[PDB]
């Protein structure tokens, strides 16, 4: 049932980014690896919502 | 004048802005109280001629959305009239004098004098940078041009000086009649990283500070006055919030207009007449 009624998405997992600042706490606005938001992201996985 | 605080402080911030943008010592010297972190990300992220990311500046209410990154919003408040003149006589003027100038020259010879030649005509000078004319000197002034004698001052022929002047709109008599005006502005630097907000806020406060001392906020919008607001979430809904800190300049600042007078008295004139009763 649900495969028939969803969309396929790609799902990505969130974790917090070891980039935050160890002091603030606040994520450094040029990491790479997140793009300014505190969280980063696992590789995509293939799902149907 | 009228004047329009918003406007100046929107011109006069975004070249201030970029300049210091474009120079990462300046940076490195404004946030040295800061984490070291904080520091090097904000240089890495928006400091230099290299910087992939960018600060911009705008009135609020804009019918596009705006780089919530990092951006200045510029917010027109309150004020009210706090000192009047008897008669709201601000001034009086002889002959019609527009904004105040500085401008870079250099001396040329013609016919034995000295000359500094100017964009506009002098209403008025009020400076010619690093000289001081002694009456032998024969200093005049006429349309858009100052004179200089050139006897003695040979080895100047070439100097090269600043002109603080002031233009003439026309040879009229007037009143400047108006009052003082006490008005605030808000400005906020938005951006969805708190430390990115606490870095502009440091930007625009070492930026109000250099704005001190030039001639726009000198010769009007004088006794800058700044206030501080708690760091706090501007927009709460999104899939991130938007934080700012608002700060509020204060300027005191003269609006007026030019009461021209048209009637002019060149002649008295006497006569005796015979009462024989
Ligand atoms: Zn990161």
């Amino acid at each position: 049932f649900i495969n028939d009624r969803g969309i396929k998405v790609l799902w990505e997992e969130a974790y917090f980014c070891p980039c935050l600042n160890p002091d603030t706490g606040h994520p450094r606005v040029d990491c790479p690896r997140c793009h300014g938001k505190g969280i980063a992201y696992l590789p995509p996985k293939e799902t149907i919502m | 004048a009228i004047t329009s605080v918003d406007s100046y402080l929107l011109s006069e911030i975004k070249p201030r802005l970029n300049t210091v943008l474009e120079n990462c010592y300046i940076i490195d010297e404004v946030l040295k109280d800061f984490d070291y972190q904080t520091r090097e990300s904000f240089k890495e992220a928006f400091c230099g001629k290299n910087a992939q990311h960018e600060v911009t500046v705008g009135f609020n209410f804009p019918k596009f959305k705006n780089n919530y990154e990092a951006h200045y919003l510029i917010q027109l408040g309150q004020g009210q009239e706090t000192k009047n003149s008897l008669g709201s006589i601000q001034s009086s003027y002889f002959e019609a004098t527009g904004d105040t100038l500085v401008e870079s020259s250099t001396a040329i010879r013609e016919d034995d004098k000295l000359v500094f030649t100017v964009s506009k005509p002098i209403g008025e000078l009020i400076k010619v940078e690093d000289i001081e004319f002694a009456k032998y000197d024969n200093l005049q002034v006429e349309g858009n041009k100052v004179s200089f004698k050139y006897q003695t001052n040979e080895d100047y022929e070439n100097y090269n000086a600043n002109i603080i002047f002031t233009e003439k709109k026309n040879d009229s008599k007037g009143l400047v009649k108006g009052f003082t005006v006490e008005e605030q502005v808000t400005v906020v630097g938005l951006s969805f990283n708190v430390d990115v907000a606490r870095c502009l806020d440091a930007v625009l406060k070492m930026i109000l500070i250099s704005m001190r001392d030039s001639i726009e906020e000198q010769q009007t919008f004088q006794l800058q006055n700044l206030s501080f607001g708690d760091i706090a979430p501007i927009i709460e809904d999104g899939d991130s919030m938007i934080f700012g800190r608002p700060t509020i300049i204060k300027y005191t600042s003269s609006l007026d207009l030019d009461y021209t007078i048209t009637q002019d008295i060149n002649k008295l004139t006497f006569k005796e007449r015979k009462d024989w009763k």
